[PDB]
């Protein structure tokens, strides 16, 4: 649990999702 | 999932496939959160109306995953049941209230660049990130329409405010529960389907980059209705009692 | 009905003639009948033909009934269910051109001792096949490809001392492989293929360990979980897994999936031979 | 020092550089500093950051410096008081990754119009959080979740129209709520929960008597005499309690707790909303 | 064809000739798989080695032969390629493996009692008849010798054993072929020539009564020289790719 | 493809093989 929720394959190397951004411009509507 | 698209390979390590052994065939989805426990919905082990009451026996958790039928080798990882717990007062006989269980592997699982364990909330991220407007992620294998994708799929669906949830359904909605999903004068559409119930419906926390499951993929009328929208298990909520029997039994 | 007791249980029509004395197939049974059982009678050989009249017919049981030979002519268009267990049969009867909807077949404890080229042809339905108890010592190559759907197949208890490297192609849907108590000595390489087998039972086997075992050991430690051992009176699904049961020379202090192989060469892998070729 | 005033108020080490027509941080201040006054000041912005060098600040006092941008880079280890007080702030600081120690936030008599989300994120040990005179007109779910020990919260003179549902949540130690004279049309249903608050201001604000507000009834009914009115120069126990300060329509003559309700529908209740689940 | 016969007018209605139109000459063996496609082998068409590179306009296939040199006509059929597709793995280089093509018809053949359509292998009987000691029939107007037949020749030959075939030449033998022939200790010969390469090697169904073509004559070093045997393209395995050309281009 | 390997003169009017014989022959051996 301590790494929880840090996927290696994109977080874990700086590296976005196809999608993600369009999860976080929803923060700000 | 409706709507979806493919998803990439390791953009859900937390995706668990809940697959019965005789016959072989795909049940619900589930999800990692811990390397000995995972999460998934109540209604997918145990429903009386339809006869529906698989043990510990009768299934086998496949995680790491990508492909729906191929046995992903050396990728993959099949791991038993040693206990399922499902909510002492799940609501089966009314609306799916508190439709949530708990399934302890026999053994641990190592965890790899395709399988790593979710977040679940905690108090900030669940007020701070749970409101109308904001939109999550919904995964798996489940049907494409009211038809199988070959590989995991993958949407993003905006938060429904209680009323409009309230007012889309006859069904007795509870505070156990939440909406997701386009209204239909959005012009988008999405949802789950058949086969992903017992998935997670994830968000990426603003703060600290990680990803929480907020939900699990629980009911709906149909599959992206205009003026439907599907109901995801308030993990948060029922955080209280998932912390108890791990403490107890992990 | 005179000599058989008629019962209805559901939509079913269950015809039951079982420990009667019988030598032949009783006359006007009823019309309607879709279970039918001729178990524990003397009926040294039996006609399928003489079926014919009872158009809706799904289950025959003939197990314990002195079998030595089963003529197979005309058809029975819905039989899906054939118990043939517990006989004298030397040779396995042709179903594929009479039983198209056969599902389930039962030829376990008989006197087998090999299966004809086409043995299963037009048996296209084929869900469950059992053959325990006989005396098989080889099984011909192509025996498995006309049954596609096979869920279940049981070659448990017979003279097995080693199994075609392709046995099992195209099964994408077997979940149970009873192999257990056999004579066999060696698994063939790539035998499983890339297939999830949910339970599988090889214990009671002269494993043969040596490098030719290597592929074998590899198996079986990728999937200890799917390995049982077989217990009368019980549920597969509630069977105790246990991977230590493949054992070498048949002694529990030597698993297979522990099996050293000092000195063997290079397993890496050149590639599990499919059957069609991809570049 | 050349420019401020160095004090020894007991273990305190008191630097006083108030009034001095000061632009910027003097240079070279006692290296023992744990208390610094900059108040008075024409620092139109302020890093934070130029206070590392004194690892033993404990208050930090920056009002009426004509403020406009506060840097926020660094940390200060101790710091437990910081006053942001009278300035010309638009928008909140996020000092959670900076101020670990904060105790005491002022931050009234501002230009805030809003709060951002995870605004007070990692101000664990918060206990006092002064917004008072700034323009906010609501705030976002979530707001004081990061500071559980919060017992003092003052948001009044503000130009809020409503409040969240779970605006209190968590604070188990809250004893002083201000929120008079504001915009506050009601009270959502279990705002207040099952939790004793000895100090409460709502006088001054426009409370609508409809149906909606006989939740906000029943509690002022309830804690009477835990509602005062503010008075300048006194303090906040030796204040008048008087549940009639809480007008509909600011209006002396309709005290909110004496509200008919002339056929509303039924009140009794439905239970107080938990963050959590009990059966 | 070495040690054969001569063929029985009609007992091998599939064969085909490929024929070289200018100068006129015998190039290849093949056969007649439907009204509109025909296979045969890839180095009877492309091999660099030779400077070996025949297209669409150097070609005419002639259909229901019997005599090597004759214009049988109102017997045999003339027919124009419009296109030939060659396997892109066809590999000339190293072993000639996936020695295979297949060539569409400009216009469909009529069906008489000389030309008629051989059958592809399925997965019962591939898996059921290509196994050791089972033999099958090769056909062609290669050469008697390592001069030349009249008339269309035949010779049943045995399948090999992958090991006996495998240390019979230093060439690296693949899954994509198989190969047949009697051995130096059986007393019988037989074997394809200069001349039937491209040609088909068929089996009688036991089951059906029909004529499955599991190979096609492909190389061999020398013709039936003692403790050697003929390699045949396995068509089986590359029966996906067949079906793939013919129902994209056909 | 429905009439497959059936040759004409041959399957289709119930006529062997001079030689198809020993093919079926070697089914056994
Ligand atoms: C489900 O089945 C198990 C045994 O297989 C039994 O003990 C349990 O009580 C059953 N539950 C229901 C709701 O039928
Ligand atoms: C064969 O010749 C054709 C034209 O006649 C040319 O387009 C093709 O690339 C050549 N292939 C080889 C391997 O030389
Ligand atoms: P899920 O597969 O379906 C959701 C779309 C509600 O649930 C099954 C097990 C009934
Ligand atoms: P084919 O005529 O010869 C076989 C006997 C290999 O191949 C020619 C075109 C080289």
């Amino acid at each position: 649990e301590a790494d929880c929720g840090l996927r290696p394959l994109f977080e874990k190397k700086s590296l976005e999702d196809k999608t993600e951004r369009e999860l976080l411009e929803s923060y700000i509507d | 999932i409706v709507e979806g698209s493919d998803a990439e390979i390791g953009m859900s390590p937390w995706q668990v496939m809940l697959f019965r052994k005789s016959p072989q065939e795909l049940l619900c989805g589930a999800s990692l959160i811990s390397d000995r426990w995972v999460l998934t919905a109540a209604h997918c082990l145990l429903y009386p109306p339809w006869d529906k009451n698989f043990t510990e026996n009768d299934l086998l958790v496949r995680i790491g995953k990508h492909s729906r039928t191929r046995y992903e080798r050396n990728i993959e990882k099949i791991s038993m049941l040693e206990k399922i717990y499902i909510h002492p007062r799940y609501n089966w006989r009314e609306n799916l209230d508190r439709d949530i269980a708990l399934m302890k592997l026999k053994k641990p699982v190592a965890f790899s660049d395709y399988i790593h364990p979710v977040c679940l909330p905690d108090r900030e991220t669940a007020a701070s990130l749970l409101q109308a407007g904001y939109k999550g992620r919904v995964t798996g294998w489940g049907n494409l329409k009211e038809g199988q994708p070959s590989v995991l799929q993958v949407v993003n669906l905006p938060i429904v405010e209680r009323p409009v949830c309230k007012d889309s359904t006859r069904i007795r909605i509870t505070d156990n529960m939440f909406c997701a999903g386009y209204k239909p004068d959005e012009g988008k559409r999405g949802d789950a389907c058949e086969g992903d119930s017992g998935g997670p419906f994830v968000m990426k926390s603003p703060f600290n980059n990680r990803w929480y499951q907020m939900g699990i993929v629980s009911w709906g009328e149909g599959c992206d209705r205009d003026g439907k929208y599907g109901f995801y298990t308030h993990v948060f909520r029922l955080k209280k009692w998932i912390q108890k029997v791990i403490d107890q039994f992990g | 009905h005179p000599i058989c007791e008629v019962s209805k249980v559901a939509s079913h029509l269950e015809v039951n003639c079982d420990k009667r004395d019988l030598t032949a197939l009783p006359p006007d049974l009823p019309k309607d009948t879709t279970i039918l059982h001729l178990s524990e009678n003397l009926l040294y050989t039996f006609s399928l033909a003489t079926l014919m009249p009872y158009t809706r017919l799904t289950q025959l049981n003939l197990d314990r009934c002195e079998l030595t030979k089963l003529q197979v002519d005309g058809t029975l268009p819905v039989l899906g269910t054939l118990d043939l267990s517990h006989n004298q049969l030397q040779s396995l009867p042709l179903l594929g051109q009479t039983l198209p909807a056969l599902t389930v077949l039962d030829v376990s404890f008989n006197r087998l001792t090999s299966l004809p080229l086409g043995a299963l042809r037009g048996l296209g339905e084929l869900q469950e096949l059992y053959l325990k108890g006989n005396e098989l010592k080889t099984l011909p190559p192509g025996l498995l490809t006309p049954t596609p759907k096979l869920e279940k197949l049981s070659l448990a208890n017979n003279n097995l001392t080693e199994l075609p490297a392709g046995l099992l192609n195209g099964l994408e849907n077997l979940d149970t492989l009873l192999l257990q108590e056999n004579s066999l000595y060696t698994i063939p390489k790539g035998f499983f293929g890339s297939h999830l087998l949910p339970f599988a039972f090889l214990h009671g086997n002269p494993w043969l360990c040596n490098c030719e075992i290597l592929y074998f050991r590899r198996w079986l430690q990728d999937n200890a979980e799917n390995v049982y051992v077989w217990k009368q009176g019980v549920d597969v699904k509630a069977m105790t897994s246990n991977v230590a049961s493949v054992q070498c020379d048949n002694s529990d202090k030597f698993p297979v999936y522990k099996y050293p192989g000092k000195g063997c060469p290079t397993l890496g892998d050149e590639g599990d031979t499919d059957l069609y070729d991809y570049y």
